[PDB]
């Protein structure tokens, strides 16, 4: 079923008639994650390649 | 007593779990303007075999094909309406956005109260004595064990209980011996895990309470009822007459009471074999649907949900070891007239739920408010010229029960 | 007001006088649009990199 985020922000001195609105939100996160890295050391065309 | 804050003080709130757990998948957008006032779903088929040692037997007594139905309908309006004076309302409440908050909660609370009443009225299975509360782990494990024993596989099974009983289970969990995570969680937050005893246990404070209803005398059946599949293939309900009751009392049997047939046992539906509860076989039970009084001579005509089919021409649909007939002994669970709040356990595919959208009324301003996925339509008008404003909130539900044999009530047992 | 067994409302005219300066600001922005520019450094290939 359709469950929508409730804010009760608008309808403040406004008439509502459209029953076909559902509020969906994108959520952004930032994390510190420990990843392993590989160092290719091909002598030809530059050596250090991380 | 002159300065007043605008912010309304916080109030009390119930909780919404039953509508979330029940099935909202199959019946959704199916009650349209073309379908009508009801909609029906199909039922599965069952077959039985023969045992003969010969092969050129192309002519014999074959099976039969009978089709069943499960009908779902609409309910009554859930309406809240207020009449007021717009000046006294708008002294401190513009746009009437303050009245909105305690209205949608009332609507959804009434909706779930009705849903709980419907579920406990249409459930068939019963467990434990109503008197004893839930105290130990077996009290919640038995529901999942019985559900697995009957044979339900496709779906998910849930159980709902009151706040105090959960507390007791968490207290018992605090006494564990080796699981530090569980012990620490129960010690600190006093919350039980999700999978408790093989069934998902839930805590809810909003749950219907019911009264037993006075009864007395060793009841027994009078006339042999009709429980054939050709009769009960559309409703899974049957009407039975009881004799030997008390002389004349009003309200002999309330709605939701469980009537237990002593000598008729349950059957494992697929293998068609009796059920053993470790120490004693499990007997059949049914639920009263409508209030029944008793007339002189102790005759009670009662309609029960859940049917003990023992068809003799279509054996493949049997669900009870032996046919109930006249002179049998029956009982009613619980004591005379106590009031209790039952605990529920049910499969996902037991009772459905839906809502019917409502068109906007002509020449009257209106709006739509969404709350837990339920759309409430509000209409405002000013009939009467005495500063008599009128606002009304409307919502229309629809209910359906698929199989009564996949749920019921359960208590603790001594 | 109640006004002799009716509900006649007050007249509420609207004379918008605050939008002219906002429109002027918006037009001034749209006349001179700006974007992001990358500047080079004191290196040999910084110009090509920025380009």
């Amino acid at each position: 079923p359709t469950s929508l985020d409730v804010t009760s922000m608008t309808s403040w001195e406004y008439n509502w008639f459209g029953a076909d609105v559902i509020y969906i939100a994108k959520y952004y996160e930032v994390r510190k994650e420990s990843v392993d890295v590989i160092s290719y050391r091909h002598p030809i065309t530059g050596e250090i390649a991380t | 007593s002159q300065i007043v804050l605008k912010k309304f003080l916080p109030g009390f709130m119930s909780d919404l779990v039953l509508a979330k757990t029940v099935d909202r998948q199959l019946l959704a957008g199916e009650i349209n303007s073309s379908t009508g006032d009801s909609v029906s779903f199909k039922r599965p088929h069952q077959f039985s075999s023969l045992r003969t040692p010969t092969g050129d037997i192309s002519g014999q007594n074959k099976n039969n094909l009978i089709s069943g139905k499960a009908t779902g309908r609409v309910g009554n309006y859930i309406t809240v309406a207020v009449e007021y004076q717009q000046l006294e309302e708008a002294i401190k409440l513009n746009q009437l956005e303050e009245i909105l908050a305690p209205v949608r909660q009332r609507i959804v609370t009434d909706l779930e109260t009705e849903l709980a009443h419907f579920m406990m009225n249409n459930g068939a299975l019963s467990l434990g004595s109503p008197n004893t509360p839930i105290t130990k782990w077996s009290d919640v494990a038995q529901t999942a064990s019985f559900l697995k024993d009957l044979g339900v596989n496709e779906g998910e099974n849930y159980a709902v209980m009151d706040p105090w009983s959960a507390q007791r289970l968490a207290d018992a969990q605090t006494g564990l011996h080796a699981s530090d995570q569980l012990v620490r969680t129960a010690w600190e937050n006093a919350q039980i895990p999700t999978n408790f005893g093989g069934i998902r246990a839930l805590m809810s404070n909003g749950l219907a309470s019911r009264t037993q209803g006075a009864f007395g005398g060793t009841l027994t059946v009078k006339t042999q009822p009709t429980v054939t599949y050709n009769a009960v293939k559309d409703s899974y309900q049957f009407t039975v007459t009881l004799t030997g009751a008390t002389a004349s009392v009003t309200g002999f049997l309330k709605a939701g009471d469980q009537v237990k047939f002593t000598n008729t046992y349950w059957l494992q539906q697929q293998t068609k074999q009796a059920l053993y509860n470790g120490a004693t076989p499990i007997s059949f039970t049914a639920t009263v649907t409508a209030d029944a009084n008793s007339d002189s001579g102790g005759d009670v005509t009662v309609t029960l949900s859940g049917v003990p089919i023992y068809d003799t021409t279509n054996p493949q649909y049997n669900s009870v070891s032996r046919q109930v007939e006249a002179g049998d002994a029956v009982s009613v669970v619980g004591t005379a007239s106590q009031t209790m709040k039952p605990n529920l356990f049910y499969n996902k595919f037991f009772c459905g739920l839906g809502s019917i959208p409502l068109p906007k009324l002509h020449s009257i301003d209106s709006a739509v408010a969404t709350y837990e996925g339920f759309s409430i339509r509000v209409h405002k008008y000013a009939d009467g010229d005495a500063n008599v404003q009128k606002m009304r909130f409307d919502l229309l539900p629809a209910y359906v029960c698929f199989n009564p044999h996949m749920g019921g009530q359960f208590f603790g047992n001594p | 007001t109640k006004l002799d067994e009716q509900f006649e409302k007050y007249p509420k005219f609207e004379i918008n006088k605050v939008a002219t300066e906002l429109n002027r600001i918006i037009a001034e922005y749209r006349n001179n649009r700006i974007t992001v520019k990358f500047r080079p450094g004191d290196r040999e290939a910084s110009e090509e990199l920025a380009n």
